[PDB]
């Protein structure tokens, strides 16, 4: 089901993230609305590869990263976060450091790369 | 389709003093839980409904609490009050959006 | 520490462009639509409530903009009437006429424009009074909108039944669906599914009484943005249907008169047999019993010994004081005061419900674009449910209450009430235990 | 050896499509713009310079091209005047009339059509001497247009207030723009910066002067795309604008005409009052320094003693001989001659140009689509900025030139000569000391 | 800044490269002539990404390949191109030469592959 | 040649996959019928990339997996497959099990990421 974990916790979860997935690509009244939609979905699937690709998450449903918890943007427990709480909670919880967080991971990938170079011309 | 899982089965006490009953829902549903009392011979009375309301036919020996799917009830003070089956009761099937289907679990035996 | 998840079942309230579905000449072209699953999904979320609200609902007001860009669409190739505002030198039909039906019906004539230029030719036909104005105050008579709007023939090959059609979210976006038998739709949801595409909402237009729409499955249902407002409409859901049985017992004929090369007008051309009022029937004791439930049902919101009166509508026009559709083709308003007559205390048969008919009809309550109906040879009769009412506050021990017409917003959001629309968040973050 | 990157910010000349944007019954529409930006970024070059040429840059084209369509689209919904093309019976306006002035109205009689096909009716109402032709050579005479086009009334409703829009780049292009103060419209330009939009742009019609543009920074600028070529224009941009006060001093009446069923017609009703010749009144003092500024700067491209002239327009049609504009609704044909007529040797008042006005336009110079401008009731008073001329060289010590018109897009290729549109190719290579 | 590097030496201005890929994607008249402009942008878009795949780059900014440099086209030293030379005048000195490297990077790909399934089949 | 290998047997074929690859992206009649078929062309090399990319072989022509070959699905020798037959011939004879293997390896995909998340974890 498309949103079946909704009520699932996030450990429990994000096991099925393949479900989600692979429902986000799937002149007249009727007629230019689904080219104008069309279009659009396709936008939105393209947004979010990219950030995965400037990441180094793309590929991935599940990726690690080297960029550490800052603590205040959340204290809670991984014990607590993972077995008793669901994602919407925790969207909710931390929705405004989105953009300190995916700032972050955009410089810590340019780093990584030009090291990575700098290793091959050795 | 919502199960009810009650535990434990048998409940025994010396005369004076507590014990408790608990129930498990297999899905929340949002406190939508009745606890009924059922001695040999007749219908089950109803004591408590949505999780901890009195229905003032029940003294406030009997008290509970819970929210979700989780529940528990209380007996303050047992005198030999009783020789009741104790049984939990889903009054609201969330997966229908309903007050009609009812669910209950197997019952408690409290002896004392 | 940071991981980055992909696929996250998470959503936001949104608003996007929603497409139609059909399960498969008619006015609303839903050949246009997408054809839709023989075995739709239903997904149960469980642990998952929703907020919803049915008020602020935007995708009525995706179904109003359809529903009126297609019927425009529809009227593009038909002929236009234009060469009909002309003088019309006018007598009343006399010729085995009942009574109280005297004096609707008039017998026309002029000179109308032919497949030549250079000709006219003297033709006749019949109208309904409330087509005419009498401008030499035979007397001559012009059509009522001849000086404010066109006036264009539909086609005769157009249907206006109202094929139900479903909504479907585009890739990226789901509906979710209320469960619960009782919501009263705005606040939490405690029982919420989804599904990709609706049910299938039939495009009925009626203003006092909903004639063909959902019933509750419990109890009577009465919702309102506020109540408490007398401002406000309140929308009351049956939960039985109540059956009514709507008639034109007028054997008519039909000619067409050219007017041009490849142009021609349908005429009324004569009436077989004696001529009837048109009326609709409402069994008398299911009546009763309805309103009984329904006062039951709103004394909740005005007092244990509160006295509820129901009373007629209004003064005004006849597209906001009667009971108004579309059924046969034919364009009925029904004087709906026999229903709405009684006064209810703390503690077989029928009614009759005489009717007008129409044939020059501004579809949207907009103005410049009138619709002429051609006439429909034979004997009309229909059969339908009603399934709610719109009920008006007239506003101290006693309430009353007045049907009324309103927005054609408001025959849609009884339907979609239930559902909202959600968009899709897949990215997310979380802190766990793991570094690359 | 070869690595590839990724994100190299590199780019190359480009055409395409620009979309405007709009910081928020308009006839250019501009609600159907994009929202701007409250706060749009620059981004400075740093050792980055570019070739640049105004006279070849396509995004004049497009704003050409979009201001035409949709000045079209705006006269879709609008009523046709057909039924005018009527032999007219007219006479002159003799009324309290000012001298000069006397033989440009006229009051004309006809027989109009109505709301009923049946009917005429008798109608009169006032025209200028430029939109009637006289045809028996009262007398009778016709609309100028009938022999040619058909004439659209404009809707009463639609403005034509100059509201400005910015073009914005899509995804994947950048415009650059020139910051140098100087820069002549070609060739090297040393400071350079990126927007993702232009600086709002007021689709100002006009032909002589330039009514409401930009101003210069710093010096007055003169530029050509050749100068030496005589059959070239010279657009001159001055540092400090002229102002300019026209007004029409007559106060009129409005009335509308039905025609048809839904349709109806404006006709000029009378006039209250004096009738009164339309001007504008240019500063004089302000005019004198003005041309002195210019003066100067000519001389740079035709010698040290050369001594230049300043001579009016010559003949043909008002719409290419006379300074033309739109303002308050009115179209304004105005004598500029008094502002060209002077000779330069090496080493409060006003100026009064007399007006014509006239309500049958062929807005773009195009032939088969004639707009009608319905009268304005009242007083109009217009206050504008003249920013700059359009010159030509009438072509040996003295050099003569000549304010002349031209094309639409010399209107706007003085605003967008600072823009250039690039694309970004991000792809590139070289050669390095790694290999996998 | 989007071409704030425009005037960066090679070395200095392949360190924000994320900057302009953050920006690739970003019935009337004014109407149809956006939905003409937003297909047309991620057509752009997916021609560059399936090159980067094609040629074994693609997740990455920087990368190696094992493609020679065959001198003639450029005779110039690293400290030369590198360090006293930008992108733009660099794109310009070796503009001719585009469609031979691209050409030689499909091969060498489409060769390592087929020696990793080798590997694995072992 | 675009098609050029169709007549090649499955094992000479699968040398030349980039020339279909570079081949998938490439209001009046004959207007809205080009911009109606672009939009429907990117989506459907949009699918096949998000397939190849939840069984993890984004990036490449060939990849390995994990997943068994079942038998019963075609229980031909790799010496016949490889050498005496075409990818036409070949496709229709397991043509009824695309879905199967698809299922599979969607799944042996997730398993695996989680896998690796637990040893990052250690
Ligand atoms: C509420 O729902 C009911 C039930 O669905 C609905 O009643 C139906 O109305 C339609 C139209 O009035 C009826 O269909 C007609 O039945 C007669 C029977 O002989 C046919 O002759 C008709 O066919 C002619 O007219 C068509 C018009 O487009 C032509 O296309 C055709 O070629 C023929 O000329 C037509 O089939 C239908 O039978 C009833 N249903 C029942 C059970 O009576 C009712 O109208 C709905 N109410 C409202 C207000 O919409
Ligand atoms: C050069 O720029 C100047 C300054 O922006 C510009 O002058 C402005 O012209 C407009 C239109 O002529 C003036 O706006 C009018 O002001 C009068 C004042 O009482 C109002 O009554 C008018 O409103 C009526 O007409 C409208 C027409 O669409 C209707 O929509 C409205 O409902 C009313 O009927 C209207 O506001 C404006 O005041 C002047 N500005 C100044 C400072 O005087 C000038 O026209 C530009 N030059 C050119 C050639 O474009
Ligand atoms: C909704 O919540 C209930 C509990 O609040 C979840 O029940 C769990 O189901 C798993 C299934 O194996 C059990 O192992 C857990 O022990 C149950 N919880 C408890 C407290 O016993 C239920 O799964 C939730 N629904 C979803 C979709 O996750
Ligand atoms: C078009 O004609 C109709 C009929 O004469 C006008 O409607 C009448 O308007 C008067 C105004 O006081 C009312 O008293 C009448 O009752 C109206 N008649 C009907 C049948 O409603 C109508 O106003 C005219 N339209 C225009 C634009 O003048
Ligand atoms: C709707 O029908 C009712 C009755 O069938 C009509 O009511 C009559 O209206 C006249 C108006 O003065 C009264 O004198 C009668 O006493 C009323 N009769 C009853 C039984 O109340 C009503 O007028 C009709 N409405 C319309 C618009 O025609
Ligand atoms: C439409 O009628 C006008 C008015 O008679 C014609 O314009 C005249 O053409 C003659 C030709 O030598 C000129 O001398 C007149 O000066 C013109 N009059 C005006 C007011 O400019 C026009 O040519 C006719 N159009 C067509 C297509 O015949
Ligand atoms: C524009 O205005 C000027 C003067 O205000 C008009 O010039 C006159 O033209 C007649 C034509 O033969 C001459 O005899 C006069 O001597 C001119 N006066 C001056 C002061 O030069 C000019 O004709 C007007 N232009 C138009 C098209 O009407
Ligand atoms: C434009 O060019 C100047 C020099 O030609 C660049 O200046 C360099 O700035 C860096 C900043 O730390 C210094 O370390 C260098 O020493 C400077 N160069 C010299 C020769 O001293 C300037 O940065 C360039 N602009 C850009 C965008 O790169
Ligand atoms: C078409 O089939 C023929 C044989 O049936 C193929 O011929 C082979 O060509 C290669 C080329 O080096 C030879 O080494 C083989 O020995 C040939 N086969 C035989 C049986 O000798 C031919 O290549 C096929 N065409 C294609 C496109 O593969
Ligand atoms: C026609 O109707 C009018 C309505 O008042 C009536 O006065 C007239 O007598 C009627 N004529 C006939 C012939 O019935
Ligand atoms: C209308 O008048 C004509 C005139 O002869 C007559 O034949 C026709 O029957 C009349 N129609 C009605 C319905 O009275
Ligand atoms: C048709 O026109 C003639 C012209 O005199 C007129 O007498 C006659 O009454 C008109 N007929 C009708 C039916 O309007
Ligand atoms: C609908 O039910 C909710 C339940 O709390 C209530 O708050 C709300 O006021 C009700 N709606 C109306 C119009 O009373
Ligand atoms: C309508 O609803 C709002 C909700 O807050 C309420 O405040 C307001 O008083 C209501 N209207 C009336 C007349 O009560
Ligand atoms: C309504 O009831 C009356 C009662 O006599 C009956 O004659 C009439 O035919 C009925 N109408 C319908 C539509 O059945
Ligand atoms: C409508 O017609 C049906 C036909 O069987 C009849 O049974 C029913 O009672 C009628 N309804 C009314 C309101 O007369
Ligand atoms: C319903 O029937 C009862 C029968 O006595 C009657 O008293 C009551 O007034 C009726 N109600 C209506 C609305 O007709
Ligand atoms: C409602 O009934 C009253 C009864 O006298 C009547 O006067 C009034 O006009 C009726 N309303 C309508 C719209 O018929
Ligand atoms: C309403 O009820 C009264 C009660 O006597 C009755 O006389 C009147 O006719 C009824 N009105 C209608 C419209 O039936
Ligand atoms: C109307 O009259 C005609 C005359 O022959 C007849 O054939 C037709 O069936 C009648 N229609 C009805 C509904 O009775
Ligand atoms: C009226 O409701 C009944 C309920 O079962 C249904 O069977 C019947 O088809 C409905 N009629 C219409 C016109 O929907
Ligand atoms: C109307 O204008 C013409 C133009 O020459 C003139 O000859 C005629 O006398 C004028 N008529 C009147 C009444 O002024
Ligand atoms: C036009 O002629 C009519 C005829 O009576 C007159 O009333 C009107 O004032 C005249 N208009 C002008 C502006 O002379
Ligand atoms: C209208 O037509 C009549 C027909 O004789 C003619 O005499 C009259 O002059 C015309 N009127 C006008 C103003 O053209
Ligand atoms: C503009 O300035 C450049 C600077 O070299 C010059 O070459 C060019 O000719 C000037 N333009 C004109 C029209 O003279
Ligand atoms: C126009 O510019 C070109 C530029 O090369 C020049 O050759 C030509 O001579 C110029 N025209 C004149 C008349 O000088
Ligand atoms: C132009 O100047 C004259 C000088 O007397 C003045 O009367 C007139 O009103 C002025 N016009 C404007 C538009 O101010
Ligand atoms: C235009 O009107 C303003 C009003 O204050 C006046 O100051 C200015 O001098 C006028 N301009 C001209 C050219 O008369
Ligand atoms: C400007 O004013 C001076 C004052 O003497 C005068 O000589 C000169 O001719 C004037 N120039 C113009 C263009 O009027
Ligand atoms: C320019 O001025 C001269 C002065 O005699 C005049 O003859 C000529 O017609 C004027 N040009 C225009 C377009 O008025
Ligand atoms: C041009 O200057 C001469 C100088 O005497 C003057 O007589 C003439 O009227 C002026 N022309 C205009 C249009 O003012
Ligand atoms: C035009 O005359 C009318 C007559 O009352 C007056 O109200 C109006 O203000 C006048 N307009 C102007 C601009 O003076
Ligand atoms: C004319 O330029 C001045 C310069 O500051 C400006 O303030 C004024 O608004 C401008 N007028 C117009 C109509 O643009």
């Amino acid at each position: 089901g498309f949103l079946g974990a909704a009520g699932s916790t996030m450990g429990a979860a994000s096991m099925t993230l393949t479900v989600q997935a692979r429902n986000l690509l799937s002149l007249t009244v009727w007629g230019i609305k689904q080219l104008q939609a069309r279009v659009l979905a396709v936008e939105r699937y393209l947004r979010d590869q990219q950030l995965l690709g400037i990441w180094g998450c793309s590929g991935k449903l599940i990726c690690c990263t080297n960029v550490p918890w800052n603590s205040s943007w959340s204290n809670r427990n991984l014990s607590e976060i993972w077995d008793n709480m669901t994602w919407l909670q925790w969207d909710k919880e931390i929705s405004n450091y989105t953009q300190i967080i995916y700032g972050l991971l955009e410089e810590s990938q340019n780093q990584q790369e030009k090291n990575e170079q700098d290793l091959l011309a050795l | 389709d919502i199960v009810m899982t009650q535990t434990p089965s048998s409940v025994s006490a010396a005369v004076g003093g507590t014990v408790t009953i608990n129930c498990q829902a297999s899905e929340s549903i949002y406190s939508g839980l009745a606890w009924y009392q059922q001695k040999p011979g007749q219908p089950p009375k109803l004591l408590i409904y949505r999780a901890s309301t009195l229905t003032s036919g029940v003294s406030s020996r009997f008290k509970g609490s819970g929210s979700g799917a989780r529940f528990t009830l209380t007996i303050n003070d047992l005198e030999c009050a009783d020789a009741a089956t104790y049984y939990c009761q889903s009054c609201y099937d969330t997966t229908i959006g309903t007050y009609g289907s009812w669910a209950f679990g197997g019952g408690t035996e409290v002896v004392v | 520490w940071v991981t980055v998840y992909y696929g996250v079942p998470v959503w936001k309230d949104a608003e996007t462009t929603l497409f139609c579905a059909s399960d498969a000449h008619n006015v609303w072209a839903t050949h246009a639509c997408v054809p839709t699953d023989p075995n739709p999904q239903e997904i149960h979320l469980e642990n998952v409530t929703e907020e919803f609200n049915m008020w602020k609902n935007n995708m009525v007001e995706q179904m109003h903009t359809d529903i009126i860009s297609l019927w425009d669409q529809s009227l593009k190739p038909c002929v236009k009437l234009t060469p009909l505002c002309v003088t019309l030198q006018c007598t009343n039909v006399t010729n085995n006429i009942t009574d109280d039906m005297r004096g609707e019906l008039k017998n026309c004539s002029f000179n109308m424009t032919t497949e030549l230029r250079d000709k006219k030719q003297k033709v006749y036909s019949l109208f309904y009074r409330l087509d005419v104005v009498q401008i030499n105050e035979n007397k001559e008579y012009r059509l009522i909108n001849c000086n404010t709007s066109a006036i264009t023939q539909a086609c005769p090959k157009v249907s206006f039944e109202p094929i139900p059609i479903h909504y479907c979210a585009p890739a990226g976006f789901a509906i979710l669906k209320c469960k619960d038998k009782k919501f009263n739709g705005t606040g939490p949801c405690p029982s919420v599914s989804t599904v990709q595409c609706t049910h299938g909402i039939k495009p009925v237009v009626s203003t006092q009484l909903l004639l063909n729409g959902s019933l509750a499955e419990e109890e009577v249902m009465i919702r309102s943005e506020n109540i408490t407002n007398n401002a406000k409409n309140i929308l009351v859901q049956f939960n039985t249907p109540v059956q009514i049985n709507c008639t034109r017992p007028n054997n008519n004929t039909r000619k067409s008169i050219r007017i041009g090369p490849g142009q021609a007008f349908y005429a009324t051309g004569d009436i077989i047999g004696d001529i009837r009022q048109a009326h609709c029937n409402v069994s008398k004791a299911t009546w009763n019993e309805t309103l009984g439930k329904v006062v039951k049902q709103l004394r909740k919101h005005f007092g244990n010994n509160t006295i509820i009166r129901f009373a007629n509508s209004s003064g005004g026009d006849l597209e906001v004081t009667t009971h108004s559709f579309n059924c046969g083709g034919e364009f009925f308003y029904c004087n709906t005061s026999g229903l709405f007559n009684s006064t209810w205390i703390s503690n077989n048969d029928s009614i009759t419900l005489p009717c007008r008919i129409k044939q020059i009809i501004n579809m949207w309550q907009r103005i410049g674009q009138a619709m002429y109906a051609p006439p429909i040879q034979g004997v009309i009769r229909c059969v339908s449910n009603i399934t709610g009412l719109i009920l008006t506050r007239d506003g101290s021990t006693t309430e009353t209450f007045r049907p009324g017409g309103g927005d054609m917003r408001d025959n849609w959001r009884s339907e979609l009430y239930k559902y909202k629309v959600v968009k899709i968040e897949p990215l997310g973050v979380a802190p766990t235990r793991c570094k690359r």
